[PDB]
Order: C-alpha cells, then structure tokens, then sequence
C-alpha cells in the first residue's frame, strides 16, 4: 500500500475552525466550511493553516449546496503570495460527523488540490472522548467511492508550540 | 493604564508568519476594535505581500488589503484594522525610524492605532518577545503599551489538545 496514513494537525488550524464557526454565529445542525493548506506529498499529511469559504447548503435537500469557486481561487492566490509552501490540500468542516453531501463536495475540491484532498472535520463543539478531528480521503472500494478514515495527532513547529504555551501559562498554573 | 489584548490566533499568526519570513523582516495588519481610550482588542491579523522596498508604508498594497478585507467580511470578519505588526528577526522590539513613520501614516488614519513588533529568532519557549507601541501626543517619540491575551473557554480546550496527554 502507498495511501497516506497519518495526519498531523496545527493547533492554529483548530482555533481558526472555531474562530470561523463563532464569528458568522453557525447555529446548529448548520456547520461552516472551508479549505486547508499545508503539505501532502508523503504518507504523512502536514495540515498547517485554513481560511474559511462562503458556503450556503439546503436543510429539505442534502444535494443541494452552494460552494464559491471564485472566492476559492482568488483567497488561494492571496495565500499563495504569502507562503507558497502551503499548498491547497484539501477542505475542512464543522461538523460533528460526515454529511451526506461529503463526497460530492470533496469531488469539487479535487479540482483544486494536486492531492487526492484531505477532509478535516473540528468537531468545534468539542464533545468528543479524544481529538476534535477526524480525516478522511475519498477511495474506491468493492466499485463505489468511500472515505477512509486516517489517524490525526495534534502537532506544532516551534513558534507554534512557544504560542500554545504562552497562552495556556495561566492555566497551567492553577 | 493601556492594554493591548491579543487572541489566540492573532499570536499564533504573528509568531508563525514571522518565523516563515526569516531572515527577512514581515509585516502585516491586526483587526480588531477599539473597546475604550485604554483598551484594543486585536482579534485576528493577516500577512502582507513581501516587497523589494522593505518594511514601509510603501510595503502596504491597498489592492492587495482591499481584497483581503472585503473576502474576510464575506466570512464574518468584519473587524477594523487596529493597526499593523513587523518583525525584528534577532533584534528586538522596537521602532525604528522608518517604523516611526510608518506608524505615523497609521496614526494619520486612525489616532488609535498600534504597532506591534515580534522577533521570531529571540522568542523561545516560555519566552515570547513581543512589545506594542504607540507615538507621544527633549520628549521621546513612541512609548509602549501592556500586553495580555485574551482567550474562551473553547478556545482554552482547543488548545489543551497540543499536549494532550499533558
């Protein structure tokens, strides 16, 4: 086998996630969307920044959904401007769980990514046992179009990991 | 006294953008609001374009940041521009002279605005080097403000996920 098979995470990109669901107020079972940048080109994929994507879906209808095409072309040229080292790799959202319309959404974005794209879902309401994420990247299987599931860890560059913990000091002293 | 509050992803953003441009100086712009005289909340930045001009006023692409704002504002983000943040990879915070003129173009704008400066080679863990600055209304020319973070609940799990185990 030569699938991926692991992906690390950036705390930035958890709290950008958050950030994104409380700052348009999602309300639920709505979720917020939006693409994932880093680096895919070996068995461990690097999820290291985001930014969120207008998107509007149908509540009576799972089929139906709006994803901006232009709004992902054009923050990526912007991104891309800034680091050209983080790649578009995949798409991220809210959650909790897939969706119906998962795999046709991610259809869409594997026109965008020179990867086979990585879903992320933050679960950003955090009532899961473990990690708030969980990865998925489409395949084939019986034949029929599937996710498979990958294993995340949470992991920081060091300018990152001096942030985090700066950050949680006060907490950690109590 | 005045206070500078800086978000989770405003730092994390700041330390990470920084550290990407070295040994080059980066700048870009912090969002938030104006809470009271003694009180800024920045809420989010985002990175600027690297430019052969160096750090500057000139550095600042009105199309580029026309373009960032208005697609932010497309998803949520709607928050003024507070004031902007460079860093001093290996020497310190502080304004330079060119940084006072910057900073007085942001001042023109907006009387309220801040410099934030970061070095991404001295900061280390737990020592994160980074100091906010506004001008003087013999006498010095720029003084700096208190800095503290600012995070919620949520943000605080979020967070706690790095080292989990702990």
């Amino acid at each position: 086998s030569l699938q991926h098979e692991k992906v690390t995470i950036a705390p930035l990109v958890l709290l950008s996630a958050l950030d994104h669901y409380e700052r348009t107020q999602t309300k639920e079972n709505k979720r917020c969307v939006g693409v994932i940048l880093g680096d895919a080109n070996s068995s461990t994929i690097r999820v290291t920044n985001s930014f969120a994507l207008p998107f509007e879906e149908d509540e009576k209808n799972s089929d139906v959904w709006f994803l901006d095409h232009n709004y992902i072309e054009n923050m990526n040229e912007m991104c891309k401007k800034i680091n050209a080292k983080e790649k578009l790799i995949g798409w991220y959202h809210s959650g909790p769980k897939l969706r119906a319309s998962d795999l046709k959404i991610n259809e869409l974005f594997k026109k965008y990514t020179q990867n086979n794209p990585l879903l992320l879902i933050v679960d950003v309401k955090q009532q899961g046992v473990g990690l708030p994420t969980d990865a998925y990247v489409a395949i084939e299987q019986v034949t029929e179009k599937t996710f498979l599931h990958l294993p995340c860890t949470i992991e920081a560059e060091e300018a990152e990991e001096i942030g985090v913990e700066h950050l949680l000091r006060d907490v950690l002293e109590v | 006294k005045e206070t500078v509050y800086i978000s989770s992803i405003a730092l994390l953003k700041m330390l990470k953008h920084g550290r990407a441009g070295v040994p080059m100086e980066v700048m870009g712009l912090m969002l938030g609001e104006f809470v009271d005289d003694y009180t800024v909340n920045v809420v989010d930045v985002f990175a600027m374009p690297q430019s052969g001009t160096g750090v500057s006023v000139e550095a600042v692409d009105d199309v580029f940041q026309a373009k960032m704002m208005d697609m932010l504002k497309q998803t949520g983000r709607d928050q003024m521009v507070v004031g902007w943040y460079h860093s001093h990879p290996g020497f310190g915070c502080w304004l330079s002279s060119v940084d006072v003129n910057t900073q007085k173009s942001f001042e023109q704008l907006n009387s309220r605005a801040v410099a934030v400066v970061v070095d991404p080679i001295q900061s280390v863990k737990g020592k994160v080097v980074i100091d906010a600055f506004r001008l003087i209304d013999l006498n010095r020319h720029y003084y700096s403000l208190n800095i503290d973070y600012h995070k919620t609940a949520k943000e605080t799990k979020m967070l706690m996920n790095l080292h989990k185990e702990q």
